[PDB]
């Protein structure tokens, strides 16, 4: 069945150029961009709604929380990668494995970068004072 | 006289169950 | 039932202009600087509040109804619990058990010249489901009926 | 734990029965003059505790029945036992009589009334017929005419 | 794959063959009954185990028997 | 897909059923690929070593945590003023309200109270210091290692025993009776006399001094010369072997010197018993010879063939073992409250409730499993030729008579017992409680009077225990049966009558389901060839009227509900009768237990109040908050079981196929593919998972209710008594 | 009391039971 | 009583609407009458309808009942 949700052109261009589908990428750099995206936003719910949200170490607790979530997710993805066997290049076993490695590096890095922005956003207006 | 090792709780109840589940995944899905 | 009793229905006092609802204003500790909310707002936000403040607290009318005029509701409350539980015999089992059990019983009626010509069969698979859901619905709905009517005709 | 050496005595001696007996008679006299028609009126409640006076009561004051076969309490279980087995045996024998005289399965969903009343009347005296069929083996089918399952 | 066995009580009524939604069954010629035929189960690797054949069989106790065995993609009825 | 390696049928399944069924059939060693009889018994012997080792590691963990985190020495110094501690809590989810609610008064951190009774066991055995508990913990861990080594060693090709070794019934019986029962009981009498009785006297005897400490001052000179009464005589030193009888009125527990003499007396009986059967010394009985001689005229071939039936069927042996264990486990429950052995345990009401309820539920599972393996025996191991016309084949031959009469008794009990409760409920509703059917339990009061209970209108038939047990125990026995605050033969009335017949209903009905499942295991009229399909199979399809739940496994499944219901009735009755005793409310029990509203209001509704107030918006949390949470958790798990029990497979399989469609069509997610095709759980699996949630939810709910109601409203009591003369 | 030395001793005894359990569980499989 | 009675009557009738819609589909549906009409096109994406309804019930059940369970747990934990 062929639907307007299944068939929009700049929706097709967007999905085709997400890092999981983008032409010319290595699976590591695919995972790196995916992890950096997810780890960045994932610290938000952990830092703002977590149990230490009203203390001064709430951002640090949300950062270590996000790293914990990405590490457990990577265990599933790296385990998936060892067991697939199915298809060539991106769905290669080594292909998924490099994506799992890139995802974790990018994920933790995206959380640390989002931590640094949330911890030091007063500095962007520090020139005026 | 409150004698606990919190790191032993974290390791035995969080870490090695997730690693046993990963190990059991390799056992039941291989070949 | 709970929201109307806690937030809407009740009595007014001609002094203070005070609204006294049927249930009446839990204090939430929290600090411990107490916070006054209606009982629905303070207690219905978790299942233990529904179990303790709604089901346990308001069942005191129906379980104490014996020896007076709401005692029929106390009997219906117990009887509907029974019918509901009785339904689970039908819902949880299968007719192959019951047909084999009927076989040994038909043997004893055969042995004493009391077997009927209309051969006893277990209920069909579909009917056993229909009997189960009918008694489940009948028992569950009549329990709440006895609960509600004993609660509001006593207070 | 408190041992009860005397769990049962006559109800007329138990003071928790005298509590209840006066509390029921006062409710019956309350509804006789300026009252409502009740199940137990004043003469009905007198006879009720006339029966319970020579019964055995516990400490709560309520009558307790003795079902050991003892004959000063034969009205408690033994006399209702004979009345049950006669009436239940009558209904069982009558269905057994009606089943043997059945034309077919249509007699089981459409009750043949002059056949049913006659079997229910003949069932009323069932031990006139049952025990001469119970020692003869006429109450039972031989074993090679009754179906069984594999073993 | 399930095992579908045909026993010697078969009267050759072909009702199990018509009942089967997977064409597991067929009639071969025989001499053991008046119809001169008996059900056979050559294609039990397509058998899903639905027991519609057993439902159609009129003989006291049945002449066709399905024994549920190892499950495959075909026998589990998977379109995926 | 090589898991599971023991079943190539399962290993080639491409669905998720491969994983579930590999787990569920992993311990069914008889049905595995390539299994022989000899390799089966060799695998079992080593597996049994592993299970033994787990039991000792479990016991060493309890010993370690009580030694390291408990308050045993603080409790030994003050047994009434100190709540025993199971283990510490470290839960990072705890807020400040939960940490202080579980932290005892003056305490360092949050702890769990202990309700296993281990402190009373350790104290009565003579343990007094934490170093006693720690050396027990090390010793059981070493003992666990030895059994693990033994299991590994007896898998090596030089030490794997032959099939004839495992089937040497006579030698195993001689050794298990004489040594495993007899010598072990003799050794325990040694522990009581050398260690536990002197510790009760206040004399510390341990490994450092027990070689130079006489347990009796005349030591071992009265034993060999036959002058044995010196060990019972108070003027020849403190006695070590007595037959006082009854309970110690200072403690409310058994006499320790009676316990020592009990285990010494039964050690001699068991050591003598283990000389009965013929091993390699010419003397003794052949079991096959005893069974073959016992053939009478009414029972056909008698017991002929039963030796080879039992000795070649592990499911028969297991079913016999489970049934005997289940009877003994119930006897443990009934005799632990009636005749308690452990110091300060009858004063701990929560522990007595927990222990009775634990062992009756264990006994209920063991009883159901005994009939399950009896059913498995009939499908898998029963040979009708080798059991031709014996007592076993004759059970199957009149199985319609057995099932129809069991059906009659259960209906006979169920109609009238329910009818009497409903009669009394209607009487109470209409304001006529003197018109209740209150039947006096005079047959059971007759039993009490024969043991010397003084009940006014009930006669001692043979003349009382002065005539019938004129032993040395008689003064201490009669002083304990007729005393107040004594648990021996509790006073019973009409409420006790009605619930005992409800219990008898549950026993007969559960037996009826189990016996019909075991006797129709091989076939019925609806499925005459059922043995060709095995113990556990879903159905035989919708034909012949429909055949859901026709297997012998399904009768196990149906009877678990009835077992849970029956043990529920048993443990409800124990708990309400005892909290009415502990709470000084026996008259309320005697008045309200005769109708079912009284059970709902005065037992369930009234005792739920401290539980469901375990946490609240008004008053915060207290120590009962974990039981309050578990109580709701148990309701949730039990109700989740209903989903599996009611909504059957074909609904879920069509639902899963839409999810399979959704995954394959969703961008960024359809790149991820399952290795095993998602399918709905099988028909049998839905029943098992639904039964598991039902059962776990049943047990957790009642355990949360039983513990929290007792520990809050009736936690402690005296248990001392004044003896009766 | 259970000193820190005795906790360490108990884990060494537990480790030996662990390798014994490892020997048995692989001989069983 | 009046609120509860009419709530029960309304719920029973809506279930009967689902029953007789299904009876229509078994008994009275005809492919010749419904060729690429609204009824035919609903059947041709029934996997899309049910899987989205499966998702939204899981979303709603997690994000409504899970709040009650969150609250039960938070209150018990102090
Ligand atoms: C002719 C009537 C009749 C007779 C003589 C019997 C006799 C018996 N039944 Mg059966 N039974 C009957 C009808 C009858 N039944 C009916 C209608 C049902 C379906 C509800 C059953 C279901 C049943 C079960 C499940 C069991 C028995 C059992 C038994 C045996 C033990 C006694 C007992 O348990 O009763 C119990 C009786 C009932 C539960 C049914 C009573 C319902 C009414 C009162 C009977 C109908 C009366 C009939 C309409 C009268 C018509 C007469 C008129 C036309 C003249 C005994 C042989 C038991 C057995 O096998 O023991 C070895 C047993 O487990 N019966
Ligand atoms: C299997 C259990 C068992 C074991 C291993 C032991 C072991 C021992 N007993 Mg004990 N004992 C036991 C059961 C046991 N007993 C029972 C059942 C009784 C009651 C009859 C006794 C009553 C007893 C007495 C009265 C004495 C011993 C003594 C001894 C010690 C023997 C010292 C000697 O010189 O000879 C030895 C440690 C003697 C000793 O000197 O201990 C230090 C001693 O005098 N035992
Ligand atoms: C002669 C030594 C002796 C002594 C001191 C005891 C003492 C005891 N027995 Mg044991 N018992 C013995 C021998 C002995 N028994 C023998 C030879 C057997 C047969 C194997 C048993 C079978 C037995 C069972 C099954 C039970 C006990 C129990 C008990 C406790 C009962 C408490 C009581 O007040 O009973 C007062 C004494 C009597 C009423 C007399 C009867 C005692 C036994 C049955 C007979 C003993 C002598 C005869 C040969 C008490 C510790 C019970 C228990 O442990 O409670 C938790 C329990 O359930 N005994
Ligand atoms: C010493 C006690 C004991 C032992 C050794 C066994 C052993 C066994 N049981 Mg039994 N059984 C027991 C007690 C025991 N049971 C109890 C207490 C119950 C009541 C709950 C049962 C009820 C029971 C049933 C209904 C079944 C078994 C089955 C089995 C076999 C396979 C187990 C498996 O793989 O499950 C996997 C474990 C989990 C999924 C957890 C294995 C022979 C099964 C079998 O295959 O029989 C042929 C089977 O269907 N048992
Ligand atoms: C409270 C719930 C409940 C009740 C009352 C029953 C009752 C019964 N079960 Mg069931 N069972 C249940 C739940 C229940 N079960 C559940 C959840 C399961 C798991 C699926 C089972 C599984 C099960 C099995 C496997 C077996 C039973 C059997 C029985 C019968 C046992 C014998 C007896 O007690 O006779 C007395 C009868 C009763 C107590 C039933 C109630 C009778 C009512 C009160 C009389 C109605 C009179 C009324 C005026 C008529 C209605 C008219 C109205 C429409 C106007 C009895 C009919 C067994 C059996 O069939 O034995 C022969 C049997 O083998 N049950
Ligand atoms: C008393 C506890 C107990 C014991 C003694 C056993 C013993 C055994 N299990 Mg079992 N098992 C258990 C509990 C137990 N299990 C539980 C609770 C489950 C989940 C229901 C299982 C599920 C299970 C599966 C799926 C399998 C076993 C297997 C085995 C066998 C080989 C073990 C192995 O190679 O481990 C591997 C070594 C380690 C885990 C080292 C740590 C061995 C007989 C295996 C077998 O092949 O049986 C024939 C197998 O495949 N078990
Ligand atoms: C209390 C018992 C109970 C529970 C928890 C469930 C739960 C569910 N049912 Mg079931 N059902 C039940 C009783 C129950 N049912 C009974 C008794 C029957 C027999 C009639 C059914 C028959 C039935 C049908 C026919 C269907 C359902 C469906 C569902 C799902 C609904 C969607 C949803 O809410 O997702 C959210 C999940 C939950 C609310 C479950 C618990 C999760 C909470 C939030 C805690 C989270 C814990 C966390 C994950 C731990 C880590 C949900 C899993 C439907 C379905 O599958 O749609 C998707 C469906 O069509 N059920
Ligand atoms: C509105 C809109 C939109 C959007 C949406 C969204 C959803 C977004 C999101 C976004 C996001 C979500 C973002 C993120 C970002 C991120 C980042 C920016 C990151 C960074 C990182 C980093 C920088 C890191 C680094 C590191 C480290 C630190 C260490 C390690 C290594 C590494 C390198 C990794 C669209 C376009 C569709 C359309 C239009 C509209
Ligand atoms: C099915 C089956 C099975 C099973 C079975 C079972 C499970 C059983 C059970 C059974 C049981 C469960 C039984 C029990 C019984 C018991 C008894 C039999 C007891 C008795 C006792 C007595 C009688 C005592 C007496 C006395 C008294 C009471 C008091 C006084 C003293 C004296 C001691 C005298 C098997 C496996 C085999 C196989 C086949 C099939
Ligand atoms: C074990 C392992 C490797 C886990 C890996 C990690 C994973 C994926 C955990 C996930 C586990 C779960 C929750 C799997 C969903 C279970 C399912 C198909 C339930 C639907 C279903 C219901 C509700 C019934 O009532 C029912 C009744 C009778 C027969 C069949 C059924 C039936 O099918
Ligand atoms: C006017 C009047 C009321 C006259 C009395 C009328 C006369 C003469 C007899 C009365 C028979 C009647 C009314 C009922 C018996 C029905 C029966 C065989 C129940 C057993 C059974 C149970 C317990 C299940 O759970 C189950 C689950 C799933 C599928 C099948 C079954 C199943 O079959
Ligand atoms: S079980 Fe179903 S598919 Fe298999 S032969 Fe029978 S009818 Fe055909
Ligand atoms: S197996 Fe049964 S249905 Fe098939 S041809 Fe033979 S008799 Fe007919």
């Amino acid at each position: 069945l062929l639907t307007p949700v299944n068939n929009s052109t700049a929706i097709r261009w967007f999905i085709d150029n997400l890092p999981i589908n983008r032409v010319g990428m290595d699976e590591f750099t695919r995972g790196l961009e995916i992890g950096m995206a997810h780890g960045y936003w994932l610290i938000g719910p952990f830092a703002l709604l977590g149990p230490l949200r009203n203390t001064e170490l709430g951002l640090v607790a949300g950062l270590v929380s996000t790293i914990g979530l990405l590490l457990i997710s990577t265990i599933g993805l790296s385990g998936y990668a060892s067991l697939v066997e199915d298809v060539p290049t991106e769905f290669d076993r080594k292909g998924w494995s490099r994506l799992a490695g890139g995802f974790l590096v990018g994920g933790v890095g995206g959380a640390i970068f989002a931590f640094a922005i949330l911890q030091f956003f007063p500095l962007v207006s520090a020139i005026a004072r | 006289s409150y004698n606990v090792f919190p790191a032993l709780v974290i390791i035995t109840t969080l870490v090695v169950p997730f690693m046993a589940a990963a190990a059991l995944l390799f056992i039941i899905e291989r070949d | 039932s709970w929201k109307m009793q806690s937030d809407v229905w009740g009595t007014v006092d001609r002094s203070t202009g005070a609204v006294n609802h049927i249930i009446g204003n839990t204090d939430v500790l929290l600090g411990g600087q107490t916070v006054a909310l209606s009982q629905y707002a303070a207690s219905s936000i978790n299942i233990n509040g529904w179990l303790r403040d709604f089901l346990w607290a308001q069942s005191s009318a129906v379980i104490n109804s014996y020896g007076g005029p709401l005692s029929a509701y106390g009997l219906m409350f117990l009887g509907a619990h029974f019918i509901w539980a009785f339904s689970l015999m039908f819902l949880f089992s299968g007719r192959g058990y019951w047909q084999e059990l009927i076989e040994s019983i038909v043997w004893a009626h055969n042995k004493l010249k009391v077997a009927p010509a209309i051969q006893p069969r277990a209920l069909s698979i579909t009917q056993g489901r229909a009997v189960g859901v009918a008694h489940y619905l009948l028992g569950g709905i009549a329990t709440t009926w006895a609960f509600f009517l004993a609660r509001f005709l006593a207070l | 734990q408190t041992q009860v050496k005397d769990p049962l005595k006559l109800c007329k001696d138990v003071p928790a029965y005298q509590e209840l007996k006066t509390q029921r008679l006062e409710a019956a006299q309350k509804a006789q003059a300026d009252g409502k028609p009740v199940t137990f009126n004043e003469a009905g409640t007198k006879q009720k505790f006339e029966r319970y006076d020579t019964a055995y009561c516990g400490q709560d004051g309520y009558p307790h029945l003795i079902t050991s076969g003892q004959l000063d309490r034969a009205g408690d279980f033994l006399i209702p036992s004979v009345l049950f087995l006669w009436i239940a045996g009558a209904l069982g024998w009558a269905g057994r009589l009606y089943l043997a005289e059945s034309k077919g399965p249509e007699d089981e969903i459409i009750i043949d009334l002059p056949k049913a009343i006659k079997c229910l009347l003949l069932g009323l005296i069932w031990p006139v017929q049952a025990i001469p069929e119970l020692i003869s083996g006429k109450i039972r089918v031989p074993e090679d005419r009754v179906t069984i399952s594999p073993r | 794959s399930h095992s579908v066995k045909i026993y010697d009580t078969c009267i050759g009524c072909t009702q199990c063959v018509r009942a089967c939604p997977l064409d597991v069954l067929e009639m071969v010629p025989w001499d053991g009954n008046k119809a001169g035929t008996i059900a056979s189960s050559p294609r039990t690797e397509d058998c899903v185990g639905c027991k519609r054949c057993e439902t159609a069989c009129p003989t006291d106790f049945l002449s066709i028997r399905v024994y549920l065995g190892a499950e495959t993609t075909r026998s589990m009825g998977l379109a995926y | 897909t090589r898991f599971p390696k023991f079943s190539q049928d399962l290993a080639q399944d491409p669905t998720t059923r491969r994983i579930w069924y590999g787990i569920a059939t992993a311990h069914d060693f008889e049905s595995h690929d390539g299994m022989t009889e000899e390799s089966l018994y060799q695998k079992l012997f080593a597996t049994h070593f592993g299970h033994l080792a787990i039991i000792f590691l479990w016991s060493s963990g309890n010993l370690f945590h009580i030694a390291w985190q408990g308050n045993f020495e603080q409790w030994v110094s003050n047994p009434t003023g100190v709540v025993p501690i199971a283990h510490a809590i470290w839960d990072p989810h705890f807020g400040k309200g939960a940490v202080e609610a579980f932290t005892p008064e003056g305490g360092a951190g949050p702890v769990n109270a202990a309700y296993s009774g281990l402190y009373y066991l350790y104290y009565t055995l003579g343990m007094r210091f934490n170093s006693d508990l720690y050396q027990g913990s090390i010793f059981l861990m070493v003992l666990a290692t030895v059994f693990l080594i033994a299991g590994w060693l007896h898998l090596q090709p030089r030490f794997r025993p032959s099939l004839a070794w495992f089937k040497n019934a006579e030698s195993r019986l001689n050794h298990h009776l004489s040594a495993l029962f007899g010598v072990s009981s003799l050794a325990f009498a040694g522990h009581m006399i050398h260690v536990a009785i002197p510790a009760a006297r206040g004399q510390r005897v341990d490994w450092s001094n027990f070689l130079n400490t006489l347990p009796h001052p005349a030591g071992l000179a009265p034993f060999f010369t036959g002058n044995w009464g010196v060990y019972a005589d108070p003027q020849a030193g403190p006695p070590i072997l007595t037959f006082i009888g009854g309970l110690n009125p200072a403690t409310g527990t058994l006499w320790l010197t009676d316990i020592a003499h009990h285990h010494l007396a039964i050690a001699v009986i068991f050591i003598i018993a283990g000389h009965m059967y013929r091993t390699n010394f010419g003397i003794g009985h052949s079991i096959k010879e005893i069974l073959d001689a016992h053939k009478g005229p009414l029972t056909g071939e008698g017991h002929r063939g039963l030796y080879d039936t039992i000795n070649n069927s592990l499911h028969f042996q297991l079913g016999l073992a489970l049934a005997s264990l289940g009877v003994v486990t119930s006897l443990v429950a009934q005799h632990t409250y009636a005749l308690p052995a452990y110091f300060y345990m009858p004063q701990d009401h929560t522990t007595m409730a927990a222990l009775y309820t634990h062992h009756q539920y264990i006994a209920g599972f063991l009883m159901v499993g005994a009939f399950a393996h009896g059913a498995i025996f009939f499908v898998r191991d029963y040979d009708p030729k080798a059991n031709e016309n014996n007592v076993l084949a004759r059970m199957l031959e009149h199985k319609e008579a057995l099932i129809s009469h069991l059906s009659w008794v259960s209906l006979f009990l169920g109609f009238h017992t329910l009818g009497l409760y409903v009669h009394n409920d209607v009487m109470l509703a209409f304001g006529r409680p003197e018109d209740q059917l209150l039947i006096e339990p005079v047959f059971a009061q007759f039993v009490q009077v024969q043991s010397g209970k003084i009940i006014e209108g009930i006669p001692a038939l043979f003349g009382g225990p002065g005539v019938t047990a004129p032993g040395e125990f008689l003064t201490g026995w009669l002083g304990s049966v007729n005393a107040n605050n004594s648990p021996i033969f509790l006073p019973i009335g009409p409420g006790d009558f009605l619930v005992h017949h409800a219990i008898a209903l549950g026993l007969h009905t559960t037996t009826l389901i189990l016996v019909k499942g075991a006797l129709d295991a091989r076939g019925s009229k609806l499925m005459p060839d059922k043995k060709d399909f095995g113990f556990a199979f879903p159905c035989d399809g919708p034909g012949r009227g429909g055949t859901c739940d026709i297997s012998a496994w399904d009768a196990f499944y149906l009877a678990v509900f009835w077992m849970l219901n029956t043990i529920g009735w048993v443990t409800f009755y124990w708990h309400w009768k005892w909290i009415s005793i502990w709470g000084d409310n026996v008259a309320q029990f005697n008045a309200s237990s005769t109708y079912l509203m009284g059970w709902l209001r005065d037992y369930l509704w009234a005792n739920s109040a401290p539980l469901i107030g375990g946490y609240s918006p008004s008053g915060g949390t207290n120590a009962l908050s974990v039981w309050a949470w578990m109580f709701l958790f148990g309701h949730l798990v039990w109700a989740t079981g209903f989903m599996f029990l009611i909504a059957w497979r074909g609904y879920w399989q069509e639902l899963i196929e839409t999810l399979v469609w959704a995954h394959e069509r969703t961008p960024l997610a359809n790149l991820v593919r399952w290795k095993d095709k998602p399918v709905a759980m099988s028909i049998v699996q839905g029943r098992l998972v639904g039964l598991a949630h039902f059962t776990i939810g049943y047990i957790l709910t009642y355990a949360a209710f039983l513990i929290a109601s007792t520990a809050a409203l009736y936690p402690n009591g005296p248990a001392a008594f004044t003896p009766a003369i | 009391v259970v000193s820190g030395a005795q906790v360490a001793i108990a884990f060494v005894v537990a480790l030996i039971a662990g390798i014994a359990a490892l020997l048995l569980s692989t001989a069983l499989g | 009583s009046l609120f509860t009675h009419h709530m029960w009557i309304g719920g029973f009738l809506i279930v009967g609407a689902g029953a007789h819609a299904a009876i229509f589909m078994v008994r009275d549906y005809d492919p010749v009458t419904n060729q690429n009409n609204l009824l035919d096109r609903v059947l041709r994406h029934r996997d899309a309808i049910i899987s989205h309804l499966n998702w939204v019930t899981l979303f709603l059940g997690f994000h409504s009942f899970g709040l009650y369970v969150h609250n039960d747990t938070m209150q018990a934990l102090g």
